[PDB]
C-alpha cells in the first residue's frame, strides 16, 4: 500500500523452550565440586521474536542495536552470581558462545552469532564457603536495552 | 513473555498522555508486567514529570494490554526548545515455580523515551538528521548535531553497504552537541541512524577538506 498509517519496529519478545522461562540446573554437583571442577554445563536459548532481529548483513545483537545484560546479586567474585535456597557453598556462572563470562549488571560484548537465538551456558561453581547440599534457585534479569 | 510494541517512544509535549501497547505472548501462563520511568542517567524516577501507569498489572496467558505515559504539571520546567531524554522500562515477573534447582529468566525491555516539546513538534517522516556534520580529526570524525533532537548513529563507512552492515559502535548525540568517534577515513562517507520508527536510513556525505555535509 502506498498510503497507510505509521508502522514501527516492535521490541523483541523473549521465548524459551520452557513455559516458566526456567532452566533445570540438576542436583547440587557436590562430587564435581569437591574434585575442584564446576558442575555440568546446562545450555539455554533465548529466542528474540517479532523485532525483525536478523537483517541482510547482521542482526540487532551482533551490530550493537540492542545491548544485553544479566541482572542479579553478585556472588564471591565479579564472574559469579549468588543463589538463593537451602544449599550453601555455591554460585552460578553464565557464559556466552565464545566463553565470555557474564558479570552482574555488566553489558555482554557484541559478537557475531553461530537461529534468531542467543545461546548461553550455565554452571554451578564454588563460592568459597563450606559446601552444604540442599535445594537452590535464582531469578536473573535478562535486560535488553534498545539503541 | 511480556513484550512492548516499539523500540523507542516519542512523547509529544502538545499532549498530556499517550499509551504503549503490551502483550503477554506466552499462551500457557500468566505473567506480571511492571513499568517505570528513568531519567537521562538511567536513574529511576517516580513522582514526575512523566509517570507510567499502571506500575504493575497481571497479564493472563495471551492477554493484550497497555501502559500509559502521563505528564505532571512539573513537565513545564523542562526546556521547550530541545528534546529531553528519559527511559521507559517494562520488566516481567514470571509465575513462581517452586521447582527444585532452577534458574528462572525475567525479561526487562528498556527503550529511550524522547520528550519532544510542542515548539519542536515534527511531521510524519520529517528528517533533521541530514543536518549532521562530520569533521575529520586524528583517528576518526568529530560529529556535530546542531538540531534540537537526539540523534542515534549506528553506522559510518565508505559505501551504503558499509554504513548498514560495517562494524560500528552505536553513539547517541544529545541535541546541540558534538562527539568524536573512532573511524577510518572515508572519501565519501555514508552514515546510518535510527529514526522515530525504528527504521535505519542511510545518508550520503560529501567532504570539502576535513568537513563533510549531506549531499544536497
Ligand atoms: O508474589 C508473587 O509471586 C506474585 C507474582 C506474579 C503474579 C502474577 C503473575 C506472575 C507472577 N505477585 C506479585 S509479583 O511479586 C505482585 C506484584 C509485585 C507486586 C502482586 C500484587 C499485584 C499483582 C497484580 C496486579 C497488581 C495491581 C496493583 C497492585 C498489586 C498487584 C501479587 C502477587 O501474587
Ligand atoms: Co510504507
Amino acid at each position: 500500500a502506498a498510503f497507510h498509517g505509521e508502522v514501527v519496529r516492535p521490541a523483541c519478545t523473549l521465548a524459551m523452550e520452557d513455559a516458566w522461562q526456567i532452566i533445570d540446573m540438576g542436583e547440587t554437583p557436590v562430587r564435581d565440586l569437591q574434585n575442584g571442577f564446576s558442575g555440568p554445563e546446562r545450555k539455554f536459548s533465548l529466542r528474540l521474536r517479532n523485532c525483525e532481529f536478523n537483517s541482510q548483513g547482521g542482526n540487532l545483537f551482533s551490530d550493537s542495536r540492542i545491548r544485553v545484560t544479566f541482572d542479579g546479586v553478585r556472588g564471591e567474585t565479579p564472574d559469579k552470581f549468588n543463589l538463593s535456597g537451602q544449599a550453601k557453598g555455591i554460585n552460578l556462572q553464565i557464559a556466552d558462545v565464545r566463553g565470555n563470562i557474564a558479570r552482574a549488571g555488566k553489558v555482554m560484548p557484541a559478537i557475531p552469532l553461530t537461529e534468531e537465538a542467543l545461546d548461553y551456558t550455565l554452571r554451578i561453581v564454588r563460592n568459597g564457603k563450606k559446601l552444604e547440599a540442599g535445594n537452590y534457585f535464582a531469578v536473573l534479569g535478562f535486560r535488553v536495552d534498545y539503541e | 513473555a511480556v513484550s512492548l510494541d516499539r523500540t523507542r517512544a516519542v512523547f509529544d509535549g502538545s499532549e498530556k498522555s499517550m499509551t504503549l501497547d503490551i502483550s503477554n505472548d506466552n499462551k500457557q501462563l500468566p505473567y506480571l508486567a511492571q513499568a517505570w520511568i528513568e531519567n537521562e542517567n538511567q536513574e529511576k524516577i517516580i513522582t514526575g514529570p512523566v509517570i507510567a501507569t499502571p506500575p504493575v498489572q497481571r497479564l493472563e496467558p495471551g492477554a493484550k494490554s497497555m501502559v500509559r505515559l502521563s505528564t505532571t504539571p512539573d513537565i513545564s520546567k523542562l526546556p521547550q526548545d530541545r528534546e529531553s531524554l528519559f527511559y521507559f522500562n517494562l520488566r516481567e515477573i514470571p509465575p513462581r515455580s517452586e521447582k527444585a534447582n532452577v534458574l528462572q529468566i525475567a525479561l526487562q525491555t528498556k527503550i529511550k523515551l524522547f520528550y519532544r516539546p510542542a515548539a519542536i513538534k515534527t511531521r510524519p517522516n520529517e528528517v533533521w538528521q541530514d543536518q549532521l556534520i562530520l569533521n575529520k580529526v586524528s583517528g576518526g570524525y568529530r560529529i556535530e548535531n546542531p538540531t534540537p533532537y537526539y540523534v542515534t548513529v549506528i553506522g559510518l563507512g565508505g559505501s551504503e553497504k558499509q554504513a548498514e552492515e560495517g562494524e560500528f559502535e552505536t553513539v547517541m548525540l544529545s541535541p546541540r552537541s558534538e562527539q568524536t568517534v573512532k573511524s577510518a577515513n572515508y572519501n565519501t562517507p555514508y552514515l546510518s541512524y535510527i529514526n522515530d520508527y525504528g527504521g535505519r536510513p542511510v545518508l550520503s556525505f560529501i567532504c570539502n577538506g576535513s568537513r563533510c555535509s549531506v549531499k544536497k
